[PDB]
């Protein structure tokens, strides 16, 4: 975080970007400055995956683990293979 | 035993076959059998005899590695009509018997076939009701005595679209609409087995009017010379409820033996196998029988048919009448498989709850059991927690009345069915006639097909024989490999050898493919079957 | 590299004729096959030589820049002869094989099929959804994890009349058809799409009555005798899931080089865009194949076919079949260039959904996401509602439990297609058949461009492409210039010519006029397509 | 009739409510005043996006009439944003076939001419027909376009 | 865009606007109309107030 | 249950088996190890068969018993005839 | 078909139901025993009209079936008892039809 | 007496022939399916019957 | 058979119940005892008081 030090785009930019409620990209710009840009997209892209990957944190308690989504070996299938949820329930651990 | 010499089974058909089909002349109109100069014609023949093929009778049945010299000239038998050979004529005749067969048994509407348009043609079904059917299969069982799990299936589900279960198999109803005709259910789940019920029992009253009451002969149930529907030489594939194969060993008066079990053998009528008998891989061909009423339970009684010869028998003509047809057929099968369905639902799904809070009604909460930490891979939670048909407590927990009636299914019996009084002038005596039957199955076709639950499988395999309900779009369930079974066997599928053959006998590939090119009607399409089977006798 | 694609490939387009002299006409009665004004018969004499002019055999295939024309002499094979070389015609005799080639089995009625008449007639596109189907590229191994979000949306994008969902071309329904047709709604929209599936699912029942199967010495296509709906590896207009590389070359013993894709060799299998993710500013290539659930690590996971040989001749199986003509043609498809949804979608501002409890329906007041309390514009939010409805807890603040298919654009693989075997002709030899493809874009019916809500210049482009549909109203593109192309050449709009020149592409523009000239009986322009263009080739 | 053999037809339905709108006596002044002050401006249009919804399902579900039809800038934006589900059933559904009723003729002035003579920057639209031709103008105008 | 003053005017719409209205104004509006529709300018000074 | 001790699958296994909640076949296997196999799975089927019978024994608090189910003796038969309880009602004792 | 040219005749409601009850084989062996116990006296049906009025009026607005169809002395006894309304509208008008 | 309007065979609440038995006198009620309820009927009686 | 009759004994000042949800109902699970008049009407479901 710190640093880097913070998007203002400008074309620095910095790779994580770990921001919410980003009243940002705009917000004004204003515009772009005068840089050669081009990535910039994918700087941008590496880090805003990162921006809500890293925000979930909780939505964890409500959560429903995943399932095996479908079902092969599944090392044991001898006595016991399986399916991999479709979960319609509503899920909120409550 | 049914795994290897099996689907490694084309292969050794390929010491065999592609040189595409001669009197696989089965469509067209009437002339490529009619007109003047060809090589396959020399053989469909006679009034009498009924010539077929196969080698210099090395004999015939038996072992596995045969020669090839030299030999004879021929016969062979068979049973039906609906069948005339093939073209003489383009729509009236049959679905005609579909506008002069039915008259004031009336015509029709909105409703019944209503039940008729969306449980026989497009494409949404199942997989645990699946093991419901299986909680379900034949004969009286103690099960004869709760409600409310299927009661809360209603509950939920007639609410969901013009398409759901149960109408090819032949064990959902019977002691049910034997005993309560009052108080469970409402108007148009309550009036479609009812009205559409005796116009076949009005069929009761068309098929014992038109003939005759004065002259019988010959000793077999009744007139038993018969012809095709009500004698005593049709058992059968029957494997549901109990009547017909002993039909075939307690009505007599004829002839001289044999048969085979594709098994060993020893014949008794005893029974009880005792608690020593889950059996899951090894080495035996004894039938189980298990609680009787007028009869007593335990381990001995006599063993006649369950019940009596108007019912089982039921079964097997009309059998040989209207499901697939139904079906846009849009459908097919296999087998199965018995080590997973065999157990994962029998205990550990209820542990402790705090219950007893008042009457539960609706669907959506922390509360009634389907949920989001008692389901994460590895076992038994999504075809009875997929597809929210939603249940009650009692019917499928508990451990004293469904763990009782289980397993060891399917060994079983190789036929020579004797049509009824028509061979005697010298034919038959070793030309036997098999025909043939089943020994422990389920019931499945569904093209839960792209669907992706069934990842190209595990658990199920096939096992494929009579000749009418079979199935075209194949080549995606049996394998090994890349692409076999369909490009060598693209018209009337691949056949087998043994188990009486759809040849050997009166089968071929009959109500598919020829109105395969003219289904007149829902309906009069509908008035020669409950009409298709003549012949030539005394 | 595709835009300024627009500047050097019409700007030499720049200066026009003084008369486009003999081949485009489209639009009088008959016996103007019989007096010419006009053009069409010294390029027309009775298809089967028909002998362009032709310049230099053109090297074909190179680089852009123009010379002026020699040709040779003559040869290539309209196999085709059934609009038969025209022109005096009228509209009884085709819609005509279609109303006496078809008796009796499926056929339709009043609530859903002209229903198909009062959903297919709006000019106003919606924005979600179909661009849900973006984010992901098409699933078996994607598409299991997922329910809330899509498919509630139309729950409320029910509650006001009549207005059903999720049809017209195929990404609605027979994967996840195979089992969600459901019930807690009310009540008319899936269980009849289940009735949208096997009426023609009668096709199924359609084009395997005709044929001559195991018509094999070597052992053939009769795959390619008898219906090319059936075989393999034509691949219907626009572009669908992954068996490309294995149709081609694993099958059988006689083929020989002439492929493509942009640039050089061939395509040398390394692997797939997953964790490893900078290939979105750079300049042309990757070509991604699959990585399971069930899949471990490894190196190049082996050759065999995919899904194979069935799921494709039906689905793409409306590809000829359903849209524009009781349409009269809406239908119009592009491909893409794949940002503003892989590289812009954002903005992250609301509080969980509410501490540890339910979630029901109804719609009423201020504290949410969905509430402008989060919607301005930035997000997905006020953008989202324009019409009236709701949202929730895991099926939105989602883009962060499934997405990840960002991505570039909108590839391909130009090659030749091969030789007719053996009815026959081959020794002038070295100019080849080609024939097409394209994988990752849109199509879209009618749509409001004078304009109000919806953007230029971030995600959308013309094309006018595959040759069975007519769209008259996209006049909204590209600025800075004259007054040049809707009112000098109605006569010819815009394509360019090889992905396929429909020329070399050539699909037809029936539906066309008789699209924009055709109705007495609301399905049978249907009847004219399934009789129109077979093979009889040879 | 011959021209319109199978042409699309106008539903009964959409027939009867525009009918009765158009005889409509006591149609209230408000809808005449809306549709001067917005003047057919598209970002006056869609600015006003509530208060239209609410006038027109008012208007529709008390008596069965579809609202704003004479103007053809707002029957038009009604039906391309008051016509997403801020309307019920008919009132939209009306505007609608409206709509591809005026867009069949428009394919119907695309039938009987001749692609093929376009003479001195003319179409053979505007040589053929009159309702295809430029120079011609609407009764009434709301922008300087068609100018 | 920026109104300005030295921006010259552009088409709201392309040129099918003309087709669809002249087609609507004069073919279902006197269709339905019958004759009884009448055209009128309005009076904004006695309006907006 | 002690000793044997575990389940571990593994091809002990141990007949029963006294469990409830077996997220334990998978849960992870992971897989099984060296050894032949068969049965093996007879272990599984009769124990956790018993680990549900035995799971039981209450969940008859609030049963509604079993019933003369039919018409059959039943030694008497001679003073009533016989009828079986279908049993329709919702079976609680609330 | 001459002899009942214009004599009354059954409207097919009513045709429907019977055919349905006499087609039946839900007829509750209970019905068969409140049928054979009363034997057809008019102390004994005027005393059971709480239970038979709940025995038909739920047989019937749950099946819609027509009970005690079978003995002569049970419509005359319903039409001329249970028909001032105790019923439903419809059943006594199939009784009265019949 | 009584009269069934009709006859199954396979309802287990009351055993067969438990409260009523066939007694047929007429044509008209003449019932091939009813004589199931009577004690001990074998194959040949009702076949005949 | 006919003389099996399960009532139960209602307490005074108290409303008889009609639906078959409560225990003291005669046709409430409580008081379905096997071979009686009760398993019989609930063998044919007739709500009675």
């Amino acid at each position: 975080s710190n640093p880097t030090t913070f998007s203002v785009e400008a074309i620095a930019a910095y790779t994580p970007v770990a921001l919410i409620r980003l009243l940002n990209a705009s917000g004004p710009l204003q515009p772009g400055h005068r840089v050669d840009i081009a990535d910039a997209r994918s700087i941008y892209t590496v880090g805003a995956a990162a921006s809500a990957a890293r925000a979930r944190a909780n939505h964890n308690a409500n959560t429903i683990r995943r399932t095996a989504m479908f079902a092969e070996t599944d090392p044991m299938t001898w006595l016991r293979p399986t399916v991999g949820l479709r979960r319609t329930f509503n899920p909120r651990i409550i | 035993t049914l795994d290897v010499q099996m689907g490694r089974f084309m292969e050794t058909w390929a010491d065999m076959m592609p040189h595409h089909p001669h009197w696989v002349n089965e469509h067209l109109t009437i002339l490529q059998f009619i007109a003047p100069s060809n090589p396959r014609l020399r053989f469909e023949l006679n009034p009498a005899f009924d010539f077929f093929v196969a080698p210099g009778d090395v004999d015939l049945p038996g072992p596995q590695r045969p020669p090839e010299a030299m030999p004879t000239v021929n016969a062979t038998l068979r049973i039906i009509n609906g069948n005339i050979p093939v073209p003489l004529c383009p729509i009236s005749f049959r679905d005609c018997r579909g506008t002069q067969l039915g008259l004031g048994r009336h015509t029709m509407t909105p409703a019944t076939i209503k039940a008729v348009k969306d449980t026989f043609e497009d494409r949404a079904y199942p997989t645990i009701f699946y093991m419901l059917e299986a909680v379900i299969h034949g004969n009286e069982r103690n099960f004869c005595a709760l409600l409310r799990l299927l009661t809360q299936c209603i509950r939920g589900y007639w609410e969901q679209s013009h398409r759901v279960a149960f109408v090819n198999n032949f064990h959902m109803l019977m002691y049910i609409t034997t005993y309560l005709g009052n108080g469970e259910l409402p108007e148009v789940c309550i009036n479609i087995y009812r009205d559409l019920l005796q116009h076949v029992r009005a069929l009761r009253q068309t098929i014992t009017d038109f003939t005759i009451q004065g002259e019988g002969h010959n000793g077999e149930t009744s007139e038993a010379l018969n012809n095709i529907l009500t004698d005593d030489t049709f058992i059968a594939p029957i494997l549901w409820d109990c009547d017909a194969l002993i039909y075939r060993d307690e009505a007599a008066r004829d002839r001289l033996p044999a048969i085979r079990v594709s098994g060993r053998n020893g014949y008794q009528a005893l029974h009880f196998v005792d608690m020593a008998g889950h059996n899951f891989q090894r080495r035996d061909n004894v039938l189980i029988h298990g609680r009787p009423v007028r009869g007593d339970t335990g381990q001995a009684i006599p063993i006649t048919p369950h019940h009596d010869r108007e019912w089982g028998i039921l079964s097997k003509i009309y059998y040989y009448i209207v499901i697939p047809a139904f079906s846009r057929g849009s459908c097919c099968t296999m087998g199965v498989r018995y080590d997973r369905l065999y157990p994962a639902l029998q205990a550990v799904i209820v542990p402790e709850i705090p219950a007893d809070e008042e009457a539960p009604t609706t669907p959506e909460d922390p509360r009634h059991p389907l949920h989001a930490h008692q389901l994460v891979p590895n076992s038994l939670n999504v075809y009875f927690h997929n597809a929210h048909l939603t249940v009650d407590g009692d019917a499928l927990l508990t451990l004293q009345e469904l763990m009782g009636d289980m397993a060891e299914r399917t060994t079983a019996i190789l036929v020579s069915s004797a049509p009824d009084a028509g061979a005697a002038t010298a034919t038959t005596r070793n030309m036997r006639i098999y025909d043939g039957a089943l020994y422990h199955g389920l019931i499945m076709m569904a093209y839960q097909a792209y669907d992706e639950t069934i990842a190209t499988g595990t658990f199920f395999y096939p096992v494929p024989v009579n000749p009418l309900f079979a199935c075209p779009e194949h080549l995606a369930s049996l394998r090994g490999m890349t692409n076999a079974r369909r490009v060598l066997a693209k018209m009337v599928p691949p056949i087998p050898p043994f188990l009486g053959a759809n040849h050997h006998a009166t089968i071929r590939q009959p109500v598919a493919y020829h109105v395969t090119h003219s289904k007149s009607d829902f309906n009069t399409l509908t008035y020669s079957l409950l009409g298709g089977y003549f012949k030539f006798t005394p």
